[PDB]
């Protein structure tokens, strides 16, 4: 009896089989329908957004559209894996802070729709830092949806001082599109939105110092970058290379009053007991695709050394596989016997219904 | 709940040194003649029993997870969830400790130290 690790992010699903050194199927969580007024999902979906119009089932960590996210999930199953769900204990995992109406639904229909045999939620920074091979730490987890602060003593969340920012790798593709259409481009429609996510990926950076890196992009076109679109239109980018990612330390480039993510990670630090914070500061832990840009970790070691007390010790720690911490931290949890046995049962939801979820997980 | 593993009964009941191996996700007791050799490739999970300044005739607990420079990652992963487990068998009362290779604390160098070469295989399944 194999276990299914499944995380289902705002952007992607990673899923595959506990025990394996990485998930074996990635793909978006989408669900395209015809652009004119069927539906497809995932790669294929993906593949021909030309004629289709795209939409998530999940927007800010919080699923949002439950009749197609079930359609993720029976893909992922049936399409992807090709496994038969009622085989398979299956962990799946959540972003902190969600409404409880969430996991309450994900256990129903684990298992009224497709049968699972048994099942956990876990908070998807808990398992970064597992893989990580840390007990206490800071982990800041960015994917598509959702930015959160955990810090994690001993093993154990501290949830009073987990932050939380619904801004992420969405908003920031849309800001790109914002910005590139300022530039003389027009970015606008939901396939469009992917072509410009592609350009985020490959060419965005931080700036080590903001305001001297507009400078340069004035100075001289060293800075800028050329993109062959999918029609062979070739495109250049300047400074909106980094301007796009500045938005995670300055959220007023989309109109949010937030502290940007190096504040929020030092106000999440600040939130706990005074005698842990430096072992916090040494093992600050990134996860999730948004924390991919190049230059974000020298960023965050500047911005947090800013502002913590002057001889405090930090360090970022920024694992190459970080877009697959969250799947692998699950996939070593649930390669555990004794994890297994936290796992919520058939029998149990049965008789419990969708509030065991509590009782069990969180 | 901790109760499930094999490894945990017994630990703890009188002042010493109790040391596992994680082998392909596995809490594997280490024996005593090789306590203080440990594998480059290999993670481990180091209970100290001792007693406390507060009560001569009590036990307290140091719980160490030492990471050896090579080890891989489902290995470190499994000494860091089985820590947390073995501090929960024990009631919390273990105060825990990471140990790498090469920056191990005076806490754990205190307790003993020979590095060696190699190590059992990962438990990953390699996706290729
Ligand atoms: C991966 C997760 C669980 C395995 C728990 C894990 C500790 C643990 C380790 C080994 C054996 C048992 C427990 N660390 C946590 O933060 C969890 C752990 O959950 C449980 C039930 O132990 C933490 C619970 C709290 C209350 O501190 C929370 O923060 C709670 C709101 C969120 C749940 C977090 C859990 C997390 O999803
Ligand atoms: N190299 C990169 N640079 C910047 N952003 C990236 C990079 N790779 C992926 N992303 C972004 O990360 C997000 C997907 O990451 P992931 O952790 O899988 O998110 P989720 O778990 O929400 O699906 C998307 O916004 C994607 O554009
Ligand atoms: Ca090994
Ligand atoms: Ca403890
Ligand atoms: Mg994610």
């Amino acid at each position: 009896t194999t276990a299914l690790v499944c995380d289902n992010g705002s952007g992607l699903v990673k899923a595959g089989f506990a025990g394996d050194d990485a998930p074996r199927a990635v793909f978006p969580s989408i669900v395209g329908r015809p652009r004119h007024q069927d539906s497809y999902v995932g790669d294929e979906a993906q593949s021909k957004r030309g004629i289709l119009t795209l939409k998530y089932p999940i927007e800010h960590g919080i699923i949002t559209n439950w009749d197609d996210m079930e359609k993720i999930w029976h893909h992922t199953f049936y399409n992807e894996l090709r496994v038969a769900p009622e085989e398979h204990p299956t962990l799946l995992t959540e972003a902190p802070l969600n409404p409880k109406a969430n996991r309450e639904k994900m256990t129903q229909i684990m298992f009224e729709t497709f049968n699972v045999p048994a099942m956990y939620v876990a908070i998807q920074a808990v398992l970064s830092l597992y893989a990580s091979g840390r007990t206490t730490g800071i982990v800041l987890d960015s994917g598509d949806g959702v930015t959160h602060n955990v810090p994690i003593y001993e093993g154990y969340a501290l949830p009073h001082a987990i932050m939380r920012l619904d801004l992420a790798g969405r908003d920031l593709t849309d800001y790109l599109m914002k910005i590139l259409t300022e530039r003389g481009y027009s970015f606008v429609t939901t396939a469009e939105r992917e072509i410009v996510r592609d350009i985020k990926e490959k060419l965005c950076y931080v700036a080590l110092d903001f305001e001297n890196e507009m400078a340069t992009a004035a100075s001289s076109s060293s800075l800028e970058k050329s993109y062959e679109l999918p029609d062979g239109q070739v495109i250049t980018i300047g400074n909106e290379r980094f301007r796009c990612p500045e938005t995670l330390f300055q959220p007023s480039f989309i109109g949010m009053e937030s502290a940007g993510i190096h504040e929020t990670t030092y106000n999440s630090i600040m939130k706990c007991d005074i005698d842990i914070r430096k072992d916090l500061y040494a093992n600050n832990v990134m996860s999730g695709g948004t924390t991919m840009y190049p230059g974000i970790a020298d960023r965050m070691q500047k911005e947090i050394t800013a502002l913590a007390p002057s001889t405090m010790k930090i360090k970022i720690i920024a694992p190459p596989e970080r877009k697959y911490s969250v799947w692998i931290g699950g996939s070593i949890l649930a390669s555990l016997s004794t994890f297994q046995q936290m796992w919520i049962t058939k029998q149990e939801y049965d008789e419990a219904g969708p509030s065991i979820v509590h009782r069990k997980c969180f | 709940a901790s109760q499930h593993e094999d490894a945990w009964k017994g630990a703890g009941k009188q002042v010493g040194v109790e040391i596992w191996r994680i082998q392909q996700f596995k809490v594997v007791p280490v024996p005593k003649k090789h306590h203080g050799s440990f594998y480059t490739g290999d993670s481990y999970i180091v209970l100290s029993t001792y007693h406390p300044k507060t009560n001569p005739d009590k036990l307290a607990y140091d719980v160490h997870f030492w990471l050896g420079a090579f080890t891989t990652q489902d290995e470190a992963g499994t000494a860091a969830y089985k820590t947390v487990e073995l501090d929960d068998y024990l009631g919390g009362l273990p105060v825990q400790y990471r140990e790498v290779q090469g920056y191990e604390s005076e806490r754990f160098l205190s307790l003993f130290l020979r590095i060696l070469d190699g190590g059992v295989e990962t438990g990953f399944h390699h996706v290729e």
